[PDB]
């Protein structure tokens, strides 16, 4: 027999000797507190109250605002004649072109 | 596992084609590899080529949605020639 | 402390957390200095962030 | 980002005082509340991107993949612990310090200001990722799979490095808020070219390229679990992160030199799901998997326009979490069955019912089933594609035939059907597995009602 | 590089006109990762001579953080010596030398035309 | 089944020898369609590109891209 | 006003209690499927109220009750659009559905499985009803998906069956098929529209769109089963015929059909279009009804039955007539 | 499979009920803003630029 | 089922006097 | 509420119910079910929760981003004024697609309510429609996924020189 060799040991079950085992531990109290951690830890802070403070994110990327400014900006141009948007975003008197 | 059940490389001399008919569990005259046209089988034998649906069903198998033995040399397109993909059962016409 | 080991990462935390807002005070140079978020100071407010 | 990294360098104390069966406990507790933490970058703006120092600044691009690599952490530790239970303490706590020192360079791979410190980091994270393929690996094949992993990125980024040290001599600086405003249009010659070159073969391999790819089916089936959660959702993120980082300085010579690499993911997204069509080895399926999705990221990358973008960083952080699940799930029958032939084990729902759920639920966001962000990614994608080239809908569409057809069939075959007679060790789904389908697919489907902080620097 | 310069005063660590330049704190971030160096030192010698990591040697880890940060100090003095000495060069060297240093005239974005290459 | 997933997946190219066929069908799998999907984009894209900046291609509501 | 839109979104959110209430259970329930058949009659009687106040009046709105994204030009928004359309088929669809539960009380009885078949059908009965009140194509294509989806896991309802499962991979391939249209279809209006809701489509009213009516056969193709994407409509028989009955008979097949009537404004002005749904439609209904003359098993006689009628309500379509279309999907 | 989505539930109820319950005295006691022209001379924090008090006092304490 | 190590065999590869 | 210019409407003209037939008919009746059953304890609620909240009145400000140098009068290669003129762009680009979508919400409100009749009564709306929509593609489009004001000043000068070269091979 080349290269002397332990026994391959089983794949074992941790139901046998602890059916109310959550797959974590063998040891069953320490087992049942990583399951406490997990969900707690997991779900009780990061899934329910991050989702709550991604839900109420303080306007993310200024979506709102831009839109409020738009209520107004439109506002400042329907009234006085203005067009609702230039094809120029640059003021072109203050552009200097290259003569031909 | 070790190495000598194991495919090889394509056999040349008539000992090492039935070494290898030996090994892949399937009678010598009936023992047909890929021909060595340098595609990339090897000794890997080339079964009838025909579907699983052309098996008998009332035969007592081991795998009965395959309709496949333990052991047995499957073919190269194994999950090719299943009953969910492509059927060679003989039609009518 | 019969739990000196979890109070690593919260006080690494705390001790990030201050070095960063430590660190938002030497970068202070435009300090009310931009072109768009200057004001007039208003009255017992020497800086205008921190 | 210096409130970020320094209790990811305190999980190493963590990790190395604690007691026998506490050093799972305390980190995935520590890495929870870390991931918690991370949610305090959304202080994002319109126009500025948060900026913290000369060294780290964070955009809205590197946000989202900051606060799944910081989540990814203890989904490794909770997945990567049942087949190291019979492991030496030693060497679990090396592996948890593989992990966590992995963490690090990835958190600060993304947050990278100047570009030379990006790359540092970026060929860091070469280092334990070696280790932990090399090293707790299960196969034969993974010495081989420590190679090609390596002697490919290395290949392209040798050269990138020179790349990005001609910047240092030319634009006079590798900041990412400089190269804004100092970029400088980059006309038409061999220079030129292999500057382009340079700059992205690289990531063309981390992406990866159709054809640069055969170092990803050898290095995610070689893995451990935890190592092919880290390759699929973030290292491949990596590259489509620089890609967008590094396509700035690279106008307009991109508009006509990116077009091979365009054909060549455009072709391999219809190849190798075609392969996908027939693997017998689950997670070379699910490999082949993110070798078709990320071809439409490179794509996506280079046609360059905002849906394009948008729809590549959404499709960058759902095929992350998509494929992440994929490979525990691999490994949830692979710590029954103990082999990764998907022919063998059928028949599942008739023995696990939930966990059969679990491989419905992932496979469906694998053929991006709307209203998720893998259909949010995957569509602006196809429509920037459509903008692009009014034909490629072909490839596109043809292509979300084939997404469907492994992402079912790997449904069907490993759970519809017989089951399979001569095993009966498929024991009962263990809390530890379900925590960890839940962790994986409940933040992309909460990500599905608001999608808007997962969508790029130009939301 | 600097050849010319540390010729004339040769084998000074530290000279006169480095004591001109503020020295590094004790608490120099720096130093800081050297002390690291010096407590990692202190880990390795005991991990390879086979002691308990955290409690064989206390005055010999805190000589090795000691011996670390004592050298570290003089090398980081050196090191902001010499960047020092480097820039007041450059500097001299660019008052000294005006027509190879021209004020470049920065025109604005109103002339300067850059080609339009679009996206499509 | 090891035997099988063996010689499908790990006994490919040690079992293999370049020659005039694996060469004729290699070139022609693998960067014939590659070429083929370059000259089809590359004709239409140029096609397209004449179109647009001619002003010829109708793109009046065209301003999500 | 207050009453139309509270009893049209009362119905919707009536649907998805019993989803809530399955999936957030520990004890066995005490006849879910009693339960379901009373929500989906009272979600009847709920929508009811709706069509009788667009019979007199002629009131058709938009609940674009939630946005929810800004891909910078284009808005998505949780919009529902309620005209004829919805008016006259939510009640046909509600009112089959709780004849088909109330069948699969009878038929379904042997099941232990039975309440995940009636939360499965209630599933599709959601998506369907999402199908039908979409305002846009992203919220349809939810719709479509939803649908498709539920297709595959109610034909492959016997798991353990190979056939089952091959037919229903079959169904999903022709729908995938469909959705490569039909994402040809929401690219074109994107593109050259700058929209993907309807009121947009239909103001803008294009000329040449030769391609996205292209794309939208293609999708009614893949859905209702026409020719070139017929077969997994005879093979989608494999599943429960509840199932069967609702789905491939009365509601999901007639939601390509749905596509085509909907884009009545923009079918309406192209020749060559409605040239190719007569003939496809033709093609269609003689190649079902011939091939339902010598079979011998019922319920494939009945689905080339039901391919049969989409290849005449085709027809109708191609004649320019989507109402009376519509009202032969209703009948 | 049981055991699992019990614990599931209640360990997503345990701060779901409450924090819903918080929400519900925030939105009907608390109360959300109502917008108003700039006056002259006053200039708020920052947290005074959104709409929600719990958005307001994110921005308050944590950005 | 468990972790491959190197054997007799593989190791073999490495005692030559060349690789 | 909102503001009613900016969002127009018509005014709403019902029509008269004009009973001819004999049998009542059941809107009215469940019109008065639904007043008394549901939308006055709606009414109720609703009311309470405004004595609720008006016992704390306070405020927000729509904030105001003042107008900086943009980036025709910033000096090349000069970050500390054309990162102001950056942002200052980059919030009037947002603003400007905030416009776009104003005017989309118009035109498709103006779809709906003029029902069948929607070709001929949303002429105004189309038109505006139309040249905002080719004002922002004359501004904004074809910049590429890096766009920054260097980008649509380059686009800006390029159309000014076609717009100089129609003017001059006309005159
Ligand atoms: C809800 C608890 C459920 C159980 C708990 C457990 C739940 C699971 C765990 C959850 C864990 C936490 C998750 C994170 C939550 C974060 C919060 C969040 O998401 O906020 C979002 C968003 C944010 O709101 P906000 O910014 O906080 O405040 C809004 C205003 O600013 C301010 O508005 P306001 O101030 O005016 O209102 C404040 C509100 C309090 O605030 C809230 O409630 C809002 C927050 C609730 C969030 C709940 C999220 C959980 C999920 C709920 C939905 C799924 C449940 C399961 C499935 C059910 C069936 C679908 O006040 C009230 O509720 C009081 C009014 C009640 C009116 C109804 C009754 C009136 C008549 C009564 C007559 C009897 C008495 C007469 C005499 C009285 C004398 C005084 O909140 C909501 O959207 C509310 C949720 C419900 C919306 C409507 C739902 C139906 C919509 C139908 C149409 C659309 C769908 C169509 C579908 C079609 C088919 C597909
Ligand atoms: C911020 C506040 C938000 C509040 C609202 C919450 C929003 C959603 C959150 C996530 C909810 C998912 C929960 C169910 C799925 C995962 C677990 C599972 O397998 O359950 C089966 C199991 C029921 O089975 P069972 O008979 O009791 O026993 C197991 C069976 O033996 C074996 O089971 P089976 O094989 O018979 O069942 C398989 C069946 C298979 O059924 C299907 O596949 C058909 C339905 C899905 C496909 C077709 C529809 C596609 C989407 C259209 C409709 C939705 C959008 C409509 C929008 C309006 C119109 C546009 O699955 C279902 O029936 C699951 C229903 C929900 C499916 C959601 C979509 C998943 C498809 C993939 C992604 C699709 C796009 C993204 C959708 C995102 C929606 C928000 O569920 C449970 O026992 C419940 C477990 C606890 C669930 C906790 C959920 C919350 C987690 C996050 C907590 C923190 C955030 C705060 C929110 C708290 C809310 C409570
Ligand atoms: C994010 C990138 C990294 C990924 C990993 C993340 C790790 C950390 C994970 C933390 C949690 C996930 C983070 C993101 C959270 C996203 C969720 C979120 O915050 O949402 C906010 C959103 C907020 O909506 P909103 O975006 O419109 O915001 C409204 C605006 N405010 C709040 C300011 C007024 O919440 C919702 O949309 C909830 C709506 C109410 C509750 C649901 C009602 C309907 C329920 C279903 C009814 C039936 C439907 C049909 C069903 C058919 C069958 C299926
Ligand atoms: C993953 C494997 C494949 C990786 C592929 C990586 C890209 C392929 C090409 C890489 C070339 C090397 C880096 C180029 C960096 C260019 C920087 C620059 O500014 O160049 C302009 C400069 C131009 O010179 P200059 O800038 O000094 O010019 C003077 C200035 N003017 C123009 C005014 C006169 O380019 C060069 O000097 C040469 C560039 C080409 C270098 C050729 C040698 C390398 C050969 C290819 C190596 C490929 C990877 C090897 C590993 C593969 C596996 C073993
Ligand atoms: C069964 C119990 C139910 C709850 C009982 C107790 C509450 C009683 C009722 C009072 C509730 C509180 C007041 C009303 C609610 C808040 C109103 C409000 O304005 O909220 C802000 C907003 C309204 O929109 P908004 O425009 O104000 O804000 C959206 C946020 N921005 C603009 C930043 C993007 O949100 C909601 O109202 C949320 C409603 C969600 C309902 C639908 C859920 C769908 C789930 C699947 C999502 C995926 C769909 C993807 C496709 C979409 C289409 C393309
Ligand atoms: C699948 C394997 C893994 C992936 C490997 C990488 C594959 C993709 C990269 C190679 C694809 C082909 C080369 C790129 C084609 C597009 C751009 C190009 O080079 O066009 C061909 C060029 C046309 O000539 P022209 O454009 O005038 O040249 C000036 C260029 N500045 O033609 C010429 O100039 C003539 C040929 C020049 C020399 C070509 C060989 C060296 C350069 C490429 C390496
Ligand atoms: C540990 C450090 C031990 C140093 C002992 C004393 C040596 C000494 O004084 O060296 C002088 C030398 C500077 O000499 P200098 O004239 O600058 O010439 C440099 C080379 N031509 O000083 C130096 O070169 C300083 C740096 C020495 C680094 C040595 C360890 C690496
Ligand atoms: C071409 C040709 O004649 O190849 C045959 C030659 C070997 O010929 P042989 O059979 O040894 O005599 O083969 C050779 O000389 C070597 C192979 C020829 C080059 C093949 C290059 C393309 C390979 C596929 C790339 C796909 C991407
Ligand atoms: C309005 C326009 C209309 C145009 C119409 C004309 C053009 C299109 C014509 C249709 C072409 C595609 C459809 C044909 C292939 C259908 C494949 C399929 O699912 O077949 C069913 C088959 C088994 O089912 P069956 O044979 O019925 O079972 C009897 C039991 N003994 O199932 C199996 O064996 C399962 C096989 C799994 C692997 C499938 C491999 C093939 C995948 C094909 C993808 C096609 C993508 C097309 C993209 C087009 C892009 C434009």
């Amino acid at each position: 027999l080349r290269w002397q060799e332990d026994p391959e040991p089983e794949d074992e079950n941790l139901y046998e000797k602890n059916p109310d085992s959550h797959g974590y531990d063998k040891d069953p109290a320490v087992d049942v507190w990583n399951m406490r951690v997990v969900f707690f830890f997991g779900f009780s802070i990061v899934l329910v109250l991050g989702s709550t403070f991604v839900a109420y994110l303080p306007d993310y990327r200024m979506q709102e605002w831009a839109r409020r400014e738009a209520e107004r900006l439109v506002k400042y141009r329907e009234a006085h004649g203005l067009p609702l948007m230039e094809s120029n975003c640059f003021d072109p008197s203050k552009i200097q072109l290259p003569e031909d | 596992i070790t190495k000598d059940m194991l495919p090889g490389p394509y056999p040349k001399t008539p000992e090492e084609r039935a070494a290898a008919a030996k090994k892949y569990n399937m009678r010598v005259e009936d023992y047909e590899p890929y021909p060595d046209d340098g595609m990339g089988y090897g000794d890997y034998p080339k079964l009838p080529d025909r579907s699983q649906q052309e098996r008998d069903p009332w035969y007592d198998w081991d795998h009965p949605d395959l309709r496949l033995n333990w052991g047995e040399p499957m073919h190269w397109d194994l999950d090719m020639y299943i009953r969910n993909r492509v059927d060679t059962s003989p039609t009518p016409v | 402390r019969d739990h000196w080991i979890h109070v690593l990462v919260p006080v690494g935390f705390v001790f990030g957390y201050y070095l960063d807002r430590k660190n938002d005070e030497k970068l202070a140079a435009f300090r009310n200095k931009s072109l768009l978020y200057k004001r007039e100071l208003k009255p017992q407010e020497e800086v205008t962030w921190k | 980002m210096l409130k970020y990294i320094i209790p990811t360098m305190m999980l190493m104390p963590l990790t190395w005082l604690s007691k026998n069966s506490m050093i799972w406990i305390n980190t995935t507790l520590h890495s929870l509340l870390i991931s918690l933490t991370s949610l305090l970058l959304l202080n994002q703006f319109g126009d500025n991107s948060l900026n913290f120092s000369l060294t780290f600044f964070s955009d809205s691009l590197s946000t989202p993949l900051l606060i799944l690599t910081m989540w990814l952490l203890p989904l490794m530790l909770m997945a990567s612990q049942h087949h190291l239970s019979k492991e030496n303490l030693a060497r679990k706590k090396l592996f948890i310090s593989m992990l966590i020192l992995l963490q690090l360079f990835l958190i600060m791979t993304f947050t990278a200001t100047e570009l030379i410190f990006f790359y540092i980091m970026f060929e860091a994270t070469l280092v334990p990722t070696l280790i932990i393929i090399t090293r707790w690996g299960n196969q034969t094949e993974r010495l081989n799979a420590g190679l090609y992993f390596l002697f490919y990125t290395l290949a392209g980024s040798l050269p990138l490095l020179v790349a990005l040290i001609y910047i240092q001599n030319t634009m006079g600086s590798l900041n990412f808020l400089i190269l804004q405003y100092w970029v400088q249009p980059m006309p038409n010659s061999w220079s030129n070219t292999f500057m382009w070159l340079a700059c992205m073969m690289a990531f063309m391999v981390k992406m990866p390229l159709y054809g640069l790819h055969l170092w990803l089916p050898k290095a995610h089936v070689e893995a451990p679990i935890a190592g092919s959660m880290v390759l699929a959702a973030i290292l491949l993120k990596l590259g489509g992160y620089g890609m967008m980082r590094i396509t700035l300085l690279l106008n307009p010579i991109t508009d006509f030199m990116a077009y091979p690499f365009i054909m060549l993911s455009l072709w391999g997204m219809i190849m190798t799901s075609s392969i996908c069509l027939r693997q017998t080895d689950l997670k070379s399926l699910i490999a082949y998997s993110s070798v078709s999705h990320m071809a439409l990221v490179i794509v996506a990358i280079l046609i360059q326009t905002p849906w394009s973008y948008m729809g590549a960083t959404a499709l960058m952080i759902a095929h992350g979490l998509t494929s992440s699940m994929l490979f525990c799930l691999a490994n949830s029958n692979y710590e029954r069955v103990h082999s990764r032939t998907m022919i063998l084990a059928r028949g599942l729902q008739t023995l696990l019912p939930l966990m059969a759920a679990w491989w419905l639920l992932a496979s469906l966001t694998n053929l991006a089933l709307p209203p998720s962000i893998n259909l949010i990614g995957e569509l602006f994608v196809v429509m920037s594609t459509f903008s692009w080239s009014n034909i490629t809908i072909i490839l596109m569409g043809l292509n979300m035939v084939i997404t469907a057809l492994y992402s079912l069939y790997m449904l069907i075959t490993t759970q519809r059907g017989k089951h399979t007679h001569h095993i009966n060790n498929i024991l009962p789904s263990f809390t530890r597995e379900n925590a960890l389908m839940s962790l994986h697919m409940l933040p992309l489907l909460l990500l599905s009602l608001n999608p808007k902080i997962i969508l790029g620097p130009l939301y | 590089m600097m050849t010319g310069r540390q010729a004339r005063a040769p084998l000074q660590f530290l000279p006169d006109e480095a004591r001109s330049l503020p020295p590094p704190k004790l608490t120099d971030p720096r130093l800081a990762y050297i002390g690291f160096l010096g407590y990692c030192s202190g880990l390795i010698d005991n991990a390879i001579r086979r002691r308990p990591v955290l409690s064989a040697g206390l005055h010999r880890q805190f000589l090795y953080i000691t011996s670390f940060v004592f050298v570290g100090y003089y090398l980081l003095k050196r090191q902001d010596y010499m960047y020092a000495v480097r820039d007041h060069d450059m500097f001299s060297y660019i008052k000294s030398h005006p027509e190879d240093f021209p004020e470049k005239d920065k025109k604005t974005y109103r002339e300067v035309f850059e080609e339009f290459h679009p996206v499509r | 089944l090891i035997r099988w997933t063996c010689a499908r997946s790990a006994n490919v190219y040690p079992n293999f020898r370049p020659n005039t066929k694996t060469s004729l069908l290699g070139a022609l799998f693998g960067i014939g369609p590659l070429i083929f999907w370059y000259y089809v984009f590359k004709t239409d894209r140029d096609r397209k590109e004449k179109l647009i900046q001619e002003g010829k291609l109708d793109r009046t509501f065209n301003i999500s891209y | 006003m207050n009453l139309f839109s509270s009893l049209t979104l009362v119905t919707l959110i009536l649907l998805t209690m019993p989803i809530a209430a399955i999936n957030f259970n520990t004890h066995k329930f005490t006849n879910y499927p009693l339960y379901v058949k009373t929500t989906i009659s009272c979600a009847f009687i709920t929508s009811m109220i709706p069509t009788m106040m667009f019979i007199h009046t002629g009131q058709e709105m938009i609940i674009s009750n939630w946005h929810w994204l800004t891909i910078q030009t284009l808005k998505l928004s949780l919009s529902f659009k309620m005209d004829f359309f919805s008016m006259m088929f939510v009640p046909v669809a509600l009112f089959v559905t709780w004849s088909i539960m109330e069948f699969s009380m009878w038929y379904m009885h042997s099941d232990p499985n039975i309440n995940q078949f009636f939360k499965y059908l209630l599933l599709f009965l959601i998506t369907m009803l999402i199908l039908v009140t979409a305002n846009n194509l992203f919220q349809l294509f939810i719709g479509w998906e939803g649908v498709g989806i539920m297709s595959f896991l109610l034909i492959g309802w016997w798991y353990g069956r190979t056939d089952a499962n091959t037919a229903a991979l079959q169904a999903i391939l022709y729908n995938r098929i469909g959705d490569i249209g039909f994402i040809l279809a929401m690219a074109w209006f994107l593109i050259n529209l700058n929209t993907w809701d309807l009121q947009q489509i239909f103001m803008l009213n294009p000329n040449d769109s030769n391609l996205p009516l292209m794309g939208l056969i293609l999708a009614a193709t893949g859905k209702s089963a026409q020719f070139g994407l017929h077969p997994w409509l005879p093979s989608a028989m494999e599943g429960p015929t509840p199932v069967s009955a609702l789905l491939h008979s009365s509601t999901m097949v007639v939601a390509g059909i749905f596509l085509l009537i909907r884009f009545y404004p923009l079918t309406e002005n192209n020749k060559f279009g409605q040239s190719i749904m007569l003939c496809l439609g033709a093609m269609t209904t003689l190649f079902t009804a011939m091939c339902a003359l010598t079979q011998n098993d019922i319920k494939k006689i009945i689905a080339f039955s039901t391919s049969s009628q989409l290849g005449l309500m085709m027809v109708t379509i191609g004649i320019n007539q989507p109402h009376l279309a519509f009202l032969h999907i209703c009948t | 499979d049981k055991r699992f989505l019990k614990l599931l539930r209640f360990y997503i109820l345990l701060t779901g009920i409450p924090v819903v319950i918080g929400i519900t005295l925030i939105n009907v006691f608390i109360g959300e803003a109502e917008l108003a022209e700039i006056p002259e001379g006053y200039v708020p924090e920052h947290w005074e630029y959104f709409k929600h008090p719990i958005s307001r006092w994110i921005a308050r304490t944590f950005f | 089922a468990r972790q491959w190590q190197p054997d007799v065999e593989w190791a073999e590869q490495y005692g030559g006097a060349v690789m | 509420s909102w503001d009613k210019d900016v969002y127009p409407e018509p005014p709403r003209r019902t029509p008269a119910p004009s009973p001819q037939t004999s049998l009542p008919n059941p809107i009215t009746y469940l019109t008065k079910a639904f007043d008394l059953l549901v939308d006055r304890p709606v009414t109720l609620v609703r009311e309470f929760i405004e004595r609720q909240h008006a016992k704390n009145k306070y405020y927000y400000y729509h904030r105001e981003f003042r107008r900086v140098p943009d980036i025709t009068e910033c000096h090349e290669k000069d970050v500390l004024c054309m990162f102001e003129a950056e942002m200052q762009w980059k919030r009037d680009y947002k603003v400007d697609q905030e416009i776009v979508n104003i005017i989309q919400e118009r035109l498709k409100a103006c779809q709906q309510r003029e029902g069948e009749s929607h070709r001929q009564n949303c002429a105004k709306e189309l038109q505006q429609f139309t040249q905002v929509v080719k004002a922002y593609q004359d501004r904004y489009h074809d910049l590429g996924a890096h766009y920054s004001a260097r980008k649509c000043l380059a686009k800006q000068k390029q159309r000014m020189l076609a717009e100089r070269k129609a003017t001059k091979e006309a005159a």
